[PDB]
């Protein structure tokens, strides 16, 4: 359970900051409120995740799944030591998950 | 590109009503900063702002007969020049 | 200079999340305003930076160092839960980030 | 040891009250009361707003005069206290 938020999470503040690269200085004003509202979630669900979990690891399974797939839909339609990485810490999560 | 099309819709001798294209969703602004001023310049302009969903917008207090410019700004100059028209009571 | 004020920009933000367990799921005002207060300075001082530094590297600094910032602060703010075996998953989590942003 | 403590009716008037209470110390303060009002006999369910927690005092209106109404501050969560209730006739 308590990982199904911090990835939930994790998927809330990639979509947020995707939206932002989208969007211009807070203007484009559809993909700005997605920004808010997914930040807005996002740090609601960090709020909720953090009293479950350790918060050191809960910071570090984010900080992993973050750039991992950020990362992981950069080459989806956007923009190796990469990918074998991200198996690396895919596997670190696989060692303080449940 | 936005806004485009500034023109007026409905005209009393102290008010106008204009409207412009917001857009499309997705080049849809967070808001148009709307300045309307003597088409002289005897004293300064005046000035409000209206959210980015909107289209249209009232400017009341005119006096009658006299020329007005009105201006609707970008929220930055990155989504073109503000388009600005002419209008007499 | 770049670097020192990223430093503020991720105790910032190590500091808000330590706050954030005392925001009691945003209903606790002080540490509610607090959290996103403090996240409010991290956002100014990151974006002061990217003005020179590069991504990455600021990024996975950031995954090492508050990794280890606020679980130290966990250990004495709060405590320590642990619902699983290995710590050093962290630090290869951080290695696994470490190797995707650097290399 | 609770919160919110002290409910009372500061002003008064036929079709509108003024309520205040202890919002307790700085760490007792939370980030949004609610606070329910409907009449006491019961024959009707309950008006409910919110208000934001910085604020100790909370304004209602579109009262009925002379009937008599239960007031409840309540707090985000069960875990701050139990909620004050009060009496009063417009
Ligand atoms: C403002 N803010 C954004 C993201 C986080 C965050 C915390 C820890 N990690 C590893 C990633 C993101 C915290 C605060």
């Amino acid at each position: 359970n308590p990982y199904i938020y911090l990835g939930g999470a994790i998927l809330a503040e990639v979509i947020g900051t995707t939206l932002m690269k989208f969007s211009n200085g807070f203007t484009r004003l559809i993909p700005s409120m997605g920004t808010i509202i997914c930040y807005c979630a996002s740090f609601w669900l960090l709020a909720q995740t953090l009293a479950y979990i350790p918060t050191g690891i809960a910071y570090a399974i984010w900080s992993g799944v973050g750039i991992v797939l950020i990362s992981l839909l950069s080459w989806g339609f956007f923009g190796l030591p990469a990918i074998i990485g991200m198996m690396l810490i895919c596997a670190g999560v696989l060692i303080i998950n449940l | 590109s936005v806004p485009t099309k500034l023109e007026v819709v409905a005209a009393t001798p102290t008010s106008l009503l204009i409207s412009w294209d917001a857009g499309h969703w997705w080049e849809w602004v967070t808001y148009y900063r709307i300045t309307y001023g003597e088409t002289g310049g005897n004293s300064p302009v005046q000035e409000f702002t209206v959210p980015g969903y909107s289209s249209t917008a009232t400017i009341s207090g005119l006096k009658p007969g006299v020329d007005y410019t009105i201006t609707v700004y970008a929220p930055t100059s990155d989504y073109g020049s503000p388009i600005s028209i002419n209008y007499r009571t």
